[PDB]
């Protein structure tokens, strides 16, 4: 899948 | 003397980026003004993001649960909306850093500098390009959602990109600055499909005269071809169809150069289906397609800003 | 995921850009603190160029032949004094957006980005390498002598060279901040020739865990060899020999990726034998030698700067 | 030759 890229 | 895969100087662009966090997801924001701009899936925990309803998850957010930190100054929201694909943040401090800047909306083919940011603090510069599928081909890691991309022309910052995420095969995908996204996707963790990526070949035309310029000949020949007869040959490579518009654009790298676009073509046309034979064009073994006719003209005459 | 030739954020570097004229001759200067530093050669005109004489000509300059502007600003220079190639002119005002700074000299291998600048006004910002004949491959026009090289560590800006000269191969020479050539050049404008620019192997090797971190693991085989053995290889296609000095560096890298140092070596050994058979890594279809082991592990781990 | 490059 795409990720989406955020941070946690 | 020499070419290389220049950006433009980041300073105008560090003095906007911020942090923002909602609950335990961070990314970076774009502080103008008194707006913060990042993406709107800052809203979205990990449980969140295969199938978010963003206007399910906007009725349990006030102002109060997004922190803002620009560096060691923070900023108290004030207010928040979602516009298409992004967050506006509403701060109650205008950024003294502002620069003056257009929001723009660039086309497959055009070229642009990213500064890669995490926790808001700048990471490193680089240039791309938008591919001809709407995609880019960048470095990003979890962490830098909010990244922007930018042009400077003469004063004044060009904003163009804001990242958002990236597709399975290793590409990254965004949105303009208004929310809206490059190409047919859409923010949330599902398998999408990008098209095929085409080599961009008026930028491949304006490298190979910037190799000339550099003193790179060994690959020009005695030949000459025609706009269709170079497209016939050009389609089976994967490159897009070069048009006169494409011709006309190379016009004064053609004529600082004394080579007809039509004989460049014919030195390409060469190049694709018998290789370069152990030989380099300007350090590279393969054809390189991320330059414009302007980005060219510009490397190889020294423009520079203010 | 991904991987670009990265440069760092140069905000902090051109803040400090200043133009320097003396006479009808014009280049870049550095402003940190109260004091401009340049090239020397600025006060040569056309005809001191090929013998200059530069004790001679300075003593014949005061204050007041120097020219120096940030932006619209000019700088009166209170004093001058030549330091090896680099003049140091004391000027009135201190740069209020000094960063904070160190004179480091790099060693052959090393990486570094640069700020192009003509007129004191940056153009650029790129990454490159120390070669092992000590020049660099760099973008440079008549006007951008004074530009910087320079690193960012943590909050400190590590300044490394300073642009000079182009010669007769396109490819560049400069100094160190306190004045010193790298490598046997000197700044006049003789026939002077660069040595043999070997291949750095061990960013080679640190390149390719750059590819297996990505995803690009076609190259790996079930081979491995000893140093002795590669090293008899490798100085046959004019790579470095690797000592176990470069064993130790690439320990992290190899650790994270589980493949060991020397099996990577047995990898490497084999492309150089057999060529990459048109196939490419990390879009490349050349063995990529300007990214050092510590360059690979902040852009793959997202190390920010202050 | 090598060729400073200053400008003019």
């Amino acid at each position: 899948s795409a990720v989406l890229q955020s941070g946690f | 003397s020499g070419f290389r895969k220049m950006a433009f100087p980041s300073g105008k662009v560090e003095g906007c980026m911020v942090q923002v966090t909602c609950g335990t997801t961070t990314l970076n924001g774009l502080w103008l003004d008194d707006v913060v701009y990042c993406p709107r899936h800052v809203i979205c925990t990990s449980e969140d993001m295969l199938n978010p309803n963003y206007e399910d998850l906007l009725i349990r957010k006030s102002n109060h649960n997004f922190l803002v930190q620009a560096g060691n100054v923070q900023l108290r929201v004030i207010g928040h909306s979602m516009q298409n694909c992004v967050l506006k943040l509403k701060v109650d401090t205008a950024n003294p850093k502002t620069p003056k800047y257009k929001f723009v909306r660039i086309q497959p083919g055009q070229t642009f500098s990213v500064l890669a940011c995490y926790n808001g603090s700048p990471s490193g510069v680089y240039q791309c390009a938008m591919r001809p599928n709407f995609t880019i081909k960048g470095s990003f890691l979890n962490g830098s959602a909010g990244s922007v991309g930018f042009n400077i022309d003469y004063d004044c910052v060009s904003f163009c990109y804001m990242h958002h995420m990236e597709l399975p095969t290793g590409v990254h995908a965004g949105t303009d600055l208004e929310g809206n996204f490059y190409g047919p996707f859409v923010d949330r963790q599902t398998a999408q499909a990008a098209g095929t990526d085409t080599t961009i070949t008026v930028n491949v035309l304006a490298w190979l005269y910037a190799a000339v310029i550099n003193g790179d000949r060994w690959f020009l020949n005695r030949f000459t071809t025609t706009l269709n007869d170079f497209n016939l040959v050009a389609m089976k490579y994967n490159y897009e169809p070069l048009t006169q518009d494409h011709v006309d654009i190379l016009g004064p790298l053609s004529a600082q150069t004394g080579i007809a676009v039509l004989d460049m073509c014919a030195s390409l046309k060469e190049l694709l289906q018998n290789g370069m034979n152990g030989r380099t064009i300007l350090g590279s073994a393969l054809l390189e397609d991320e330059f414009t006719p302007f980005d060219v003209v510009r490397q190889c005459s020294g423009v520079t800003f203010q």
